[PDB]
């Protein structure tokens, strides 16, 4: 077998680790390999591996997202773990236990409690409060299933997740199983400022998503990281709404939620979402990335909350990247990409389970149910897109193409792919150090 | 040479495969001991002589405890009943009865009499006639007396007359007569909530479950002639003999006398413990009832024999042959376990404060051989992943395969029955509890009767000496399965489907609840807080080193009071003293919830909309307590936002 | 060591290939004397030299390899594994 | 290294001279938080601040925590206090009052009108004239304005005006209104028992606190336009002014008109929490009132000033300096005090599962600094030798002595009075609290007021920064004792005095005791088991081992509940929340147990004997229960043989 390397331990709280990666790195250098022929750092004369092994050669930082359990693997931590308890598992599968389910912030802890009684105990609830938080909680084990917009599920997929289904947005007779091509990613602006052009963005305020998000923050930031060729972005807009980003800048201060949960990526805020940034495009921005169905969710009184009850259709023109205006209802001969639809990720081992559980609790709660308020309807919510996209119609199916690689599609790896540099999630720099 | 759990489940099998319980059931059935009242000389006796036991054995405290009670036993006078006409004149004597319900007021009255199949609360309903102005009889079985009484009695009836038919109680002999006692609750009576030792100065006061109404017990043949004047025809529902029938003649008439005086006995009980080495102050009781009003063969002589047989397993095992239990043990005999069991109950209410969060499991060895058929168990739900592994180690008596042999049983377990003296403990202090029987498909049919003695109980049970192994094996798992590990076994994540089973009976009435202009959603969320809880505590053993100790223990307290947190704080303990919110007697409780909702839909009138709403109130505030106080601290609460 | 009250963290890996190609995993297998007469499967009663109790790839991958052919009781490991090997 | 204790008052006064109270309280008056009724704008901008402050100061955790209550506020409507003749013709009003009394009735009457002292039930049968029917006058201080109201409407009256006189309290500003609630009892009335949260969905309830007649605040100069009208003299041993007149002349009566408002307003909670080494779980919650009605400096702004001060104090001397306590810290800004204490009530009420057992000691920094001559402290009796030693170590800020000169002073202690903030958690939880204050002779006098503000506080005090550095100092060895060390220093043995002052108080009724015929020697006896309780503690206290703290716990833990053995388990926490025998409120405590015996003797037929048989037997038990739980394990207690 494999295994990880030996590691330093310290302290958790104490610390102190900056002085330890600041004078082993001082001595790698000096003292590594024949670099002074006084002192050996990696032999001794009246002894082997001492301190250290005989077969290492350097000393590299291990991230600060990477706790224990994240540094030994999962694999490794069960086998351990039952060798200490002394299990030994037969399993054959002939039932399968309850899905953990994980859900963030307070609002899907309600929709999915209201889920768990509504089944018969087949899915249960684990909180977090961000996504970057609950993807290692299904990477430990004290979670199972998420479902996942693509650039999450790029994330997601590099740390040993797989995807199982796929949801689907075209309705149909037959939807589990067509394979839908996804859904394109647009910028929004106004009929008030008609100066705006995609080929004038400098010093424009800008609403988002939410980084780290497809049509948000990866399909546009990476058409414009080719043209501006310098990964900060927080000097080329002047103002904007991102949430999730770091709380130093203007990105993070332009948006609402108040107080402490700035930039902070959930329901905290207003302005996280497809919709709050479409309430920041209102209020205070000038240009929003959002999808192609946002302002046809949002106009016309579809929405009874009152700032999107009294708006309309034709005011609101997106913009093509050649520098023309293409209206709203023509959304397909002006696009910035087409970005896929979300997926449902899992560990492997509970592929097959959390396959048959979702498929048999789809269609009991699915989208032929009416009735919504006084029943229980799973895809419909508060407006809010909350544990599921609000126009969902179905879990589509994945065969033949369940792999990040396989399902992302080669456009959207290679577009993911002239960002990876300019990325700062911590957690893809930790699941990114496994690999030699 | 430590011992772990192979070598100490061998070793145990290896000491029941020497002892001789039949010879110990034969002795506690001599002529020196056989009736047994309570208070009477001959418990005197037998208390003295299982104290004397308990210190022959080398346990390493024996200790023993008095205290005096009111109980009610026959005065002088017979009481009897008798059929006259309208005027009193027409004279037709029925029986004189042996047997004596106790706690039945003193009156004599005379109606026409009405049949019910129970006197369950569904069946006066289902009855033809008013049962007001008016005696009526019940057939004996399947309720306790106290409830049969309380119901008759709530519907405004006078008397109560009490018969053993031939259908569900098969016996020869139609001359029969028995006993019960007709307490709604526990205890003696006449303290109520506080104990009956004479530091408390015994104040007047008397407890709210007693009844209003003479109660009386027949037997079989002086129930048929009383079915000889009655006309009517009993529905074929009820299955029963040929003979019954509903209501009198209407020139008929019924008069029955009854009179008991009150009595001042005294109480023993009596003790021994086994001392802890890790953990000596946690500690877990076995128990046993020593009287019974016959010559009690089925219902003391087994349950005292089998803890004198467990004292004699233990003990023997921590002196000679090297075992180490991590906390003490604590075996008990209680006695007056007839009336209601007023030893125990007496006991808790006196000593309450001590046994705060110390005592974590009781056993009761009571009624434990019955039949072999079946197996029967009842129990707090922390035990049942424990009962699961027992009942994977114990073979049954007569074959040889196991007894877990049904793997969906959680569901088909009833609740503790009140008669049981587990129910005190559990409902009423907040304690884990387990019984369990070899019960037959049918009951035992003489059991609180004159007739129970050995030699019918060895022809009923031909093998007694195999079943009560068996049952002795099965505590022995439990006592050593709590107390060797460094790890409790009380599962705490079974009552998370009780939360579930509660919340999905309320969703089916969530269209009501929406109407009232109250949500339910908030009952959601706090099962839903309960979930992550437990979660949470599970990651937490996960998370910790287990040679270490000061961290287990750390984890272990906050074990110890799930169950604790589960008694509802908004009631008194002296008015209505069973305050567990799940399992227990009260309008707190959760089925009283369901019920008070379930009134609605009949439109009747009868429902109570501010009782309801207030009910739902602390409910869900109840709920929602365990679950914060289960994760963690005050600041680690996950509230509101 | 991060089972509490320990509560440790690894902040500093080392890497065993060339400096051009870091490897960070390592290789863990079971050295035999030749013409012993052993495979994999008749590893039994047969003296064995471990290098710690715990250590991964002396302890975890041999003793979780060959594990569940061990009777009862498995548990303490230490005793099945001692009666498994002679010495 | 290490810190031991000599250092570390040290390291707290060297952290202390260099802090400034003066600016912090200019701060709280400034004009963007002056006026902040409990739920208005201001408030939650101090919060806010506040909850900066905790943040900014490096605390390991913060968190707010808010919940929904109903206050009562002014109507747009004027109410007024109004001269009505005889005839009916000419109306002549008195005053418009700006202050009003929470928790009245919104109503309008007219009546004869009669002096009373300070609404003691000894003055309203000391009086004179006949009280019903009749609105009645009362100063305010010596009882809360809730006993005034209560009283009167004891004695059946329908109208109460309070007002301030000169030689109780000497001001200048005649025409000067205040505040008070009027709520018996504490915590949000129409959510009592279950708290105030939005998982209760507020179900209809009430308290029983609440008055049924008008309550109405005047200042001095309209008492004397009402003094002006009466007549009878005020007798001479009310020490009084010269104006004060008993009755109403026949011809006029006065009208009172209040009406007011209910409001439901959102109350907010700031907790910070510093956490501990060996045992963080275990803590000591620091208290203080966030609001007041006027400008509000005495009441809530010297409290919030030592608040903020000692977090940054306690925080710094963690990270900078290398201090380590043992056990948690929570510091607490809660809001609406002045209803009554609300903030606290209801999260007492809260989260009383999960601060069960864990919460050792609360300390109240509320109203430290009024006067500067004396100290006057009011406590638990575990923490009194606590405070023996601090006032061995503190020097005075005017003078240069200590304060302990008296060396007689554990008798001069009063209990905590129910206008205290740390009374729900000694009576109603069973936390040992502490309050204390450097109070002049008579009390502080514009308190409630208005004119409650910084500079007529700095007017009376000269010198407040070094009387802020003395409390502020106090409260320092507090929460240093309580925490560096593996020892609690609550003192178990003072509540010993107090049971021989019980049992002694009971011996001059001996005589009436055994004419009823009962004895009273068990009582005795349970003194006395108490005291080998406490005795027996304190020498297993000298066989321990200080360095191991597996043997400290155990130890510990029967120390932490010696406190909450004594509330009652024989009551209802809804139906009567506090239930401290000692220091609680019903017919459960031992003074009502006296109260109820002296009335025997006056042989009126008050007296209720049934009554007081249950009360001497559940006492008793109580009593001896405590006794029973605090020496060793179940077997070692020793019964009657
Ligand atoms: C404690 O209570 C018992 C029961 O009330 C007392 O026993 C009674 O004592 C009287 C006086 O000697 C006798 O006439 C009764 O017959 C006794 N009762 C019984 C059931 O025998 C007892 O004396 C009380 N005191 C003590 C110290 O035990
Ligand atoms: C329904 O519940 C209400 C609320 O308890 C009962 O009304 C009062 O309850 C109090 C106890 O708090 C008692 O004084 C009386 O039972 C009631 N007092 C009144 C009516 O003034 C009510 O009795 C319950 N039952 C029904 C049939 O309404
Ligand atoms: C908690 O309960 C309060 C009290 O009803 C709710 O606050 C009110 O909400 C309604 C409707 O949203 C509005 O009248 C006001 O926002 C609030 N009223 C007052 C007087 O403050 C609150 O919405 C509840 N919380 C939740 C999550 O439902
Ligand atoms: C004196 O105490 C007795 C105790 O029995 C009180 O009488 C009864 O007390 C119960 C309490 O459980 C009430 O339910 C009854 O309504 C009470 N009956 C009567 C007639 O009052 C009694 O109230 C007390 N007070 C007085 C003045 O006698
Ligand atoms: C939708 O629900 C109905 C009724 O539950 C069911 O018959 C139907 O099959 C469901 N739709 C699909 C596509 O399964
Ligand atoms: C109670 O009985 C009497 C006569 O036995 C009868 O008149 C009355 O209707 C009965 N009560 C009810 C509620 O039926
Ligand atoms: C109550 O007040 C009225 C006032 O008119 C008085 O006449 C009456 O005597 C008072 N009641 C008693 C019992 O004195
Ligand atoms: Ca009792
Ligand atoms: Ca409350
Ligand atoms: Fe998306
Ligand atoms: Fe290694």
């Amino acid at each position: 077998a494999q295994v990880p390397s030996h590691t330093v331990v310290a302290r958790s709280m104490g610390g102190k680790e900056d002085l330890i990666w600041e004078l082993l790195n001082q001595a790698q250098e000096h003292f590594g390999k024949d670099k002074s022929k006084e002192f050996q750092l990696f032999s001794s004369p009246h002894g082997k591996d001492l301190l250290f092994k005989d077969s290492a050669h350097g000393f590299l930082k291990v991230p600060p997202r990477m706790d224990a359990k994240m540094y030994l693997g999962y694999e490794y931590v069960t086998a351990i773990r039952n060798l200490r308890e002394g299990t030994c598992p037969e399993a054959p599968t002939d039932e399968c236990k309850p899905v953990k389910w994980c859900a963030l912030s307070h609002h899907e802890r309600l929709k999915c409690d209201e889920w768990s009684v509504n089944s018969v105990g087949k899915i249960e609830c684990v909180s977090a409060e961000t996504t970057e938080d609950c993807i290692a909680k299904i990477m430990n084990g004290e979670a199972d299933a998420m479902s996942l917009d693509g650039g999450f599920v790029y994330i997601a997929g590099k740390c040993g997740l797989v995807p199982v289904l796929a949801e689907n947005y075209n309705k149909s007779d037959n939807c589990e199983d067509t394979p839908e091509a996804g859904y394109f990613a647009v910028a929004v602006v106004k009929k008030s400022a008609s100066d705006l052009t995609w080929d004038n963005l400098k010093g424009k305020k800008s609403c988002h998503t939410a980084v780290g998000r497809t049509a948000g923050w990866n399909i546009p930031m990476g058409l414009l990281y080719n043209k501006i060729n310098h990964c900060r972005f927080d000097e080329f807009f002047s103002e904007g709404c991102a949430p999730g980003s770091k709380k130093d800048s203007s990105l993070c201060k332009l948006c609402m939620g108040s107080g402490l949960n700035l930039c902070e990526p959930n329901n905290k805020e207003g302005y996280y979402g497809y919709t709050g940034a479409f309430r920041c495009l209102v209020e205070k921005g000038d240009v929003a990335f959002v999808k192609h169905q946002t302002v046809p969710q949002n106009t016309g009184g579809k929405n009874p909350d009152p700032w999107a009850k009294n708006l309309n259709e034709k005011d609101y023109e997106l913009l093509c990247l050649d520098g023309t205006r293409k209206p709203v209802e023509e959304y397909a001969n002006c696009h910035l990409a087409r970005a896929p639809n979300h997926a449902v990720v899992t560990r492997k081992d509970k592929e097959a389970c959390v396959h048959k559980i979702l498929r048999q609790q789809q269609h009991l709660f699915g989208s032929n149910v009416t009735d919504c308020s006084g029943n229980f309807c799973l895809f419909r919510s508060e407006t809010k897109d909350l544990l599921f996209r609000d126009d969902t119609v179905c879990l589509a199916k994945l065969h033949d193409r369940n792999t990040y690689e396989k399902y992302l599609g080669e456009e959207y790896v290679k577009a993911v792919g002239n960002l990876r540099k300019c990325s700062t999630s911590s957690l893809l720099e930790a699941c990114t150090f496994r690999r030699p | 040479f430590r011992l772990y759990w192979d070598d100490l489940k061998r070793k145990l099998s290896e000491k029941l495969d020497s002892t001789d319980f039949t010879s110990t059931i034969k002795l506690l059935n001599e002529n020196s001991y056989v009736p047994r009242e309570a208070g009477s000389q001959k418990d005197e006796n037998l208390a003295l002589y299982v104290e004397n036991q308990f210190r022959e054995f080398k346990l390493s405290k024996v200790w023993r405890d008095q205290h005096f009670v009111k109980i009610q036993v026959k005065d002088s006078a017979q009481n009897s009943v008798i059929i006259v006409d309208k005027n009193g004149r027409l004279v037709y004597l029925v029986e004189n009865p042996g047997g004596y319900v106790a706690y039945s007021k003193a009156a004599t009255v005379t109606g026409k009499l009405v049949h019910a199949n129970f006197g369950t609360k569904k069946d006066f309903e289902d009855l033809y006639t008013p049962v007001n102005g008016s005696i009526v009889i019940v057939r004996a079985g399947k309720i306790t007396f106290a409830e049969k009484v309380a119901n008759a009695e709530s519907l405004n009836a006078i008397g109560v007359l009490i018969y053993m038919d031939q259908t569900k109680f098969p016996i020869v002999n139609a001359e029969l007569s028995f006993f019960g006692h007709a307490h709604l609750g526990t205890g003696d009576p006449y303290t109520p909530g506080f104990p009956s030792f004479n530091h408390t100065q015994f104040p007047p006061s008397r407890s709210s479950g007693l009844p209003n109404i003479p109660v009386q017990t027949i037997s079989r043949a002086a129930a048929e002639k009383l079915f000889g004047n009655m006309e009517g025809d009993c529905p074929s529902d009820w299955k029963t003999d040929s003979t019954c029938r509903m209501v009198t003649s209407e020139s008929k008439n019924v008069k029955l006398t009854v009179s008991n005086v009150l009595k001042e006995i005294k109480i023993l009980n009596i003790f021994g413990v086994i001392k802890g080495f890790v953990e000596p102050d946690h500690y877990v009781v076995v128990g046993a009832q020593r009287d019974a009003w016959g010559p009690g063969a089925a219902k003391s002589g087994v349950g005292t024999a089998l803890l004198l047989k467990l004292a004699q397993m233990f003990s023997d095992m921590v002196l000679k042959d090297g075992f180490q239990p991590s906390r003490s043990i604590i075996f008990a005999s209680w006695s007056a376990g007839d009336f209601g069991s007023v030893g125990a109950t007496e006991w808790l209410e006196g000593y309450l404060s001590s046994l705060h969060l110390k005592a974590f499991t009781y056993i009761n060895l009571d009624k434990a051989v019955l039949g072999t058929s079946n197996f029967k168990v009842s129990a707090s739900p922390l035990l049942y992943t424990l009962i699961e592994k027992t009942m994977q180690n114990v073979k049954h008596p007569v074959t040889g395969q196991f007894l877990y042999q049904d793997s969906n049983w959680a569901s088909k377990v009833e609740k503790l029955t009140l008669d049981n003296a587990a129910f005190p403990f559990l409902a009423y202090s907040g304690i884990p509890a387990v019984s369990f029987c070899f019960c037959e498909d049918t009951d035992y049919p003489y059991l609180g009767t004159t007739m129970d003695t050995y030699k019918e109980l060895i022809e009923r049970i031909p093998e007694l000496n195999k079943v009560a192994r068996a049952a002795a094996e099965v505590a022995g798992q439990f006592v050593i399965k709590l107390t060797h590990d460094v790890e409790l076994n009380l599962d705490y994540e079974r009552y998370n489907s009780q939360l579930l089973s509660f919340v999905r009976d309320l969703n089916q009435y969530r269209a009501d609840i929406k109407e009232m202009g109250l949500s339910l959603q908030w009952l959601y969320s706090a099962r839903g807080d309960f979930f992550r809880a437990t979660s949470r505590l599970t990651t937490d053993f996960g998370n910790a080193e287990k040679t270490d100790r000061f961290v287990m223990k750390k984890l272990n307290d906050r074990v110890m009071r799930v169950e604790y947190h589960f008694l509802s704080p908004y009631v008194s303990p002296k008015e209505s003293p069973f305050r567990h919110v799940f399992w227990g007697s009260g309008s707190h409780t959760l089925p009283a919830l369901l019920e008070n909702l379930k009134l609605r839909k009949q439109n009747n009138g009868a429902f109570n909309e501010t009782l309801f709403r207030n009910q739902l109130a602390l409910a869900t505030w109840t709920i929602q307590g365990a679950a914060n106080a289960l994760s963690g601290d005050v600041w680690d609460i996950d509230n509101e936002f | 060591a991060y089972l509490a009250p320990n509560n440790l963290k690894p902040v500093v890996a080392e890497f065993y290939g060339s400096k051009e190609d870091p490897q960070t995993f390592y290789y863990a297998v079971a050295v035999v004397k030749k013409d012993s007469g052993f495979q994999m499967n008749q590893l039994r009663g047969k003296k064995s030299c471990h290098t710690g109790l715990g250590r991964s790839a002396g302890w975890n991958i041999p003793i979780g390899l060959l594990y569940c052919d061990l009777p009862e009781p498995r548990k303490p490991l230490e005793k099945a594994v001692a009666n498994f090997f002679s010495g």
